[PDB]
DNA sequence: GCCAAGGGGAAAACACCCAAGACACCAGGCACGAG
DNA sequence: CTCGTGCCTGGTGTCTTGGGTGTTTTCCCCTTGGC
């Protein structure tokens, strides 16, 4: 099944729920698809920048770490 | 009141130590390799890599809404519109 | 080592808060275990009867003329139907419109029906709803007059539809009145204190506006309350017990000094019911459109303003036997939040925790507070939400949204301070639900350990000790004995200081 | 249709394109289409608009790439009450498909519409709605020139007076 | 250049003085600033306008550059 | 007190330059709050990166770092 | 007397607040899907 | 294996625009005046 859907509106609405964000235009539910896959695309294309300096055709979490830091959203519980 | 609905959910709140990702792995790691093969080809994930943007993602939206609902609250509006989101992206300045 | 500042703020707060929440639970259960006697509030309603028989029924010449007429006396319309003449209470219609359709003037009626009475939670206001009902009717007279008419056909629907919104706005209003009017005890009187230095204010804008539009006026004190005259000579009234709290805001920062009146009862601007109000006035240029002198009369007009109210105060509390001390925003202790709709700083007061400055005024009597719970607490949120649980479960909880985690620690120690009792979560679970369950089933609900529910089992409440943990999935790291083995690799080399 | 048919045994008895989403005016109104207006059908309110009154029909996408709107210049602007519209703006999903009929023997619709369409017809709501009003109305409709944003919308994130919209540029 | 050079600078060594006294600062650090104050008041007027806009206003209020540099994240 | 010596039409015009059409009068004081908790910070670093170089008068090369460092940086300058 | 300049009055164009209502969102319920 | 995702319904509630204020500005009426 088309996993665009697969971030269904349901998961959508728990994210806002937690956001804080109360009532929800079904408007909402396709920009956040295209937010977060704004947000992913630029995520995985420097997750491939680092692979490929790694000589890597295997993405790492590594990879995604060094990654988040240089989009400022460092994340710890990964590596050694 | 000792039934189901409202002993586990009420307690649920402080069972929830646990930080359950909010969007389904399995539905989510199908479209990061989606997304990846609209990348590149190869590409194995591991998935400590899908769970590292799966739990980044979750947090990240919800901080989105949090933006977003300050800017529906802005508006003296409840629900956001799409207007909140680009307002939030725009002001971030986090935009491609 | 041994750097850390001092124990932490919720280390020494602890005791007392876990002494609250043993508290709070045995005071929760007496109080809503005695409140558990009381009941339930009743109400009634009537037909929307145009006329009693066929004969009472007017008998007006648009009747007679075809066209479609409006009784005032009876808030009825009188149209016909296919020839017959047939009333319809103004009451049974919605609204109206009126369309030009080339040669043709057409005038739709709209009548409340299921599905059409859309909004009101009266889903199916009928007094029997499964009945067919007219849900429009739409008539047509052409806008050209036609040989021997009195008036054009597209006249009397022009004339109809324009008398129509005149009846109805009116039957509306009327109707309005009773909603507005029904719950309010008839105050006794004010008693003005005749010809004594009454403490008076004069530049002060009332908040809601009696009228369609605001209005300045001063505001006196008297023998048992207050009188607000406006400069077009309306009189409003006060009494003293019946304000709930009075809060005064300086105009500190602020582009309006302040009085705010939370009232025990609301009461009539005759548009409408309240139990807020304010008298304030402007500090300065609030539409600047894109300087000492200037800048100074800020300084001074403020200093005089705020003397001057100052001054009302204090001679209102000595006059009051200080029966109403004017309670002022402890400011530093006021934080970024959105009790209604929009970001506001919140300030706590002697009594209350309140946001005067915008419109509607928010005011929380902390005697009032079951206990709060801090939602959606966790360490990713840049921001929070806060809950304020009602002793009288019969009324919602409210919600104090987005407030900014940064202030998490101070508004703990701010509810510390005040002798109340909260509690976090990272969750948000419905409180309408948890409302009713509690009200439903308060001895069991007390019995599950009651409130203590929402405790995040940080310590060892023998009840629960064990919580719902266990073992995640991991030897609590422990570094093997080979692991340690390299360290020796870390050559002497004296590399210049 | 229990009462329907029971009205119609004893009953004498052009198209609606039914649930149409207006901006301006706002609501869901229901298109009676008639020989020489369409009767826009509302929940309260409804108006005719002669087709001669149309100066312009336009067509624009928008910023979404999900939505269209379509726009009528009307001259003279509808009396909305007190207020005036010069436009009649509506707006659809890409996605919004729908199915019309028109009350019209096949032979008046071939006549009428030179076989560019059919008394029955399914699709998107935006291209088929498009092409039925540039019929009755007859005028072309208009769409955005080359302009394609850096962001590829056809239109430009902008505000006028107190309020945001879509400038675009035709 | 929209701030009178002086009292400008008179705030640059006042608010020095709080941190440290001594500290006086050559002509090229303090226009220096004033170039990075401008620019940064400059995009935070927009941004608050953009509130403005949002919150169907043209009269930009406190609470509009409070929420601009909330969500900007200039604060803790 | 030079905080208030940061004159509103100064404020008032880089408003003007940014767009806004109309200012309520509290702008003042929060464009002035505003204006110190940028100042602040910028010259704290600044401060430091004067103190690292051993020196009590900054340089623009010790403020260039303390906008840079912040990402607030400046423009038109080399060496 | 013919021809022209000025102050003033009534109004228009704008940024903003208050009221109504309709749709579009969540809540409620029965069912299909794939983790 | 059965919890999660979804199609469908009603309601609201809550976002939109209409009605309205009064401020910043122009076009116009009124009247006196100069060649």
């Amino acid at each position: 099944r088309d996993n665009i859907q697969g971030i269904t509106k349901p998961a959508i609405r728990r994210l806002a729920r937690r956001g804080g964000v109360k009532r929800i235009s079904g408007l909402i539910y396709e920009e956040t698809r295209g937010v977060l896959k704004v947000f992913l695309e630029n995520v995985i294309r420097d997750a491939v920048t680092y692979t490929e300096h790694a000589k890597r055709k295997t993405v790492t979490a590594m990879d995604v770490v060094y990654a988040l830091k240089r989009q400022g959203r460092t994340l710890y519980g990964f590596g050694g | 009141r000792y039934r189901p609905g409202t002993v586990a959910l009420r307690e649920i709140r402080r069972y929830q130590k646990s930080t359950e990702l909010l969007i389904r792995k399995l539905p989510f790691q199908r479209l990061v390799r989606e997304i990846a093969q609209d990348f590149k080809t190869d590409l194995r994930f591991q998935s400590s890599a899908v769970m590292a943007l799966q739990e980044a993602s979750e947090a990240y939206l919800v901080g989105l809404f949090e933006d977003t609902n300050l800017a529906a609250i802005h508006a003296k509006r409840v629900t956001i519109m799409p207007k909140d989101i680009q307002l939030a992206r725009r002001i971030r300045g986090e935009r491609a | 080592e041994r750097t850390r500042n001092e124990m932490t703020a919720e280390e020494k707060r602890r005791a007392h808060q876990k002494e609250l929440a043993a508290q709070l639970n045995e005071e929760a259960k007496r109080r809503l275990t005695e409140q558990k006697g009381e009941q339930q509030i009743q109400k009634a309603r009537k037909s929307n009867v145009s006329y009693k028989n066929p004969s009472l029924m007017p008998k007006e010449p648009h009747i007679r003329e075809m066209k479609i007429y409006i009784d005032k006396k009876y808030e009825t319309v009188i149209m016909p139907v296919f020839g017959i003449a047939t009333p319809f209470h103004i009451a049974t219609i919605k609204n109206i419109s009126m369309s030009v359709e080339g040669d043709y003037t057409y005038l739709r009626i709209n009548f409340y029906c299921p599905g059409s009475a859309l909004g009101r939670n009266e889903g199916n206001i009928f007094p029997n709803p499964e009945a067919t009902f007219v849900k429009e009717i739409t008539y047509r007279a052409s806008n050209i007059k036609a040989p021997g008419e009195q008036t054009v056909p597209a006249l009397n629907l022009q004339n109809a539809f324009r008398i129509i919104k005149e009846v109805q706005k009116r039957y509306k209003t009327r109707e309005a009145e009773e909603k507005e009017k029904e719950g309010i005890v008839k105050q006794d009187s004010l008693v003005i204190n005749l010809n004594r230095s009454n403490p008076k204010l004069k530049d002060l804008y009332i908040r809601p506006n009696i009228a369609q539009k605001r209005m300045q006026g001063s505001l006196e004190a008297h023998v048992n309350g207050f009188r607000f005259t406006s400069v077009r000579g309306d009189k409003v009234d006060i009494l003293y017990n019946n304000i709930k709290h009075a809060l005064f805001q300086p105009c500190d920062g602020e582009m309006i000094i302040v009085l705010h009146f939370h009232l025990k009862n609301a009461i009539m601007f005759g548009k409408k019911r309240h139990t807020d109000v304010q008298f304030y006035t402007e500090v300065g240029e609030i539409t600047t459109d894109l300087d000492l002198y200037a800048e100074q009369m800020e300084r001074e007009m403020r200093h005089k303003l705020k003397t001057a109210f100052k001054n009302f105060i204090e001679k209102v509390e000595a006059l009051t036997k200080e029966e109403l001390e004017f309670e002022v925003p402890f400011r530093d202790l006021g934080f970024n939040g959105a009790p209604y709709r929009s970001t506001c700083l919140l300030q706590p007061t002697s009594s209350a925790l309140v946001n005067a400055t915008e419109w509607p005024p928010f005011v929380v009597t902390l005697d009032e507070v079951e206990l709060i719970h801090f939602e959606r607490v966790q360490f990713h949120l840049k921001n929070f939400d806060m809950v304020i649980v009602y002793k009288d479960y019969s009324k919602k909880v409210t919600m104090i949204n987005a407030i900014p985690v940064a202030s998490l620690d101070p508004i703990k120690e701010w509810l510390n301070s005040c002798d109340l009792k909260y509690t976090e979560g990272v969750q948000s679970l419905n409180w309408t639900k948890i409302m009713k369950t509690i009200v439903d089933d308060p001895e069991g609900f007390f019995e599950q350990g009651g409130w203590s529910f929402l405790e995040p089992e940080g310590e060892g409440s023998d009840a629960e000790e064990g919580d719902s943990e266990s073992e995640i999935e991991d030897e609590t790291f422990n570094p093997s004995e080979d692991d340690y083995e390299e360290e020796e690799e870390d050559s002497d080399e004296d590399y210049s200081s | 249709e229990a009462f329907a048919q029971n009205v119609l045994s004893k009953a004498d008895v052009i198209c609606i394109f039914r649930e149409l989403q207006c901006l301006t005016p706002r609501g869901r109104y229901d298109i009676r289409i008639y020989p020489t207006f369409l009767h826009l059908h509302g929940k309260t309110f409804d108006y005719k608009i002669p087709y001669t009154t149309v100066l312009r029909l336009f067509l624009l996408p928008h910023k979404d790439q999900r939505q269209m709107f379509f726009v009528i210049s009307l001259d003279p602007p509808i009396k909305q009450g007190q207020t005036r519209y010069h436009f009649l703006i509506l707006l659809f999903s890409k996605d919004e498909d729908i199915s019309l009929t028109l009350n019209m023997n096949e032979e008046e619709v071939e006549k009428r519409f030179e076989g560019r369409l059919t008394k029955n017809m399914s699709g998107s709501l935006y291209e088929m709605v498009s092409r039925v009003m540039k019929a009755l109305v007859n005028r072309k409709i208009t769409v955005p020139g080359n302009f394609q944003g850096h962001s590829g919308a056809q239109c430009i994130t902008c505000s006028y007076k107190a309020s945001s919209g879509l400038l675009y540029p035709l």
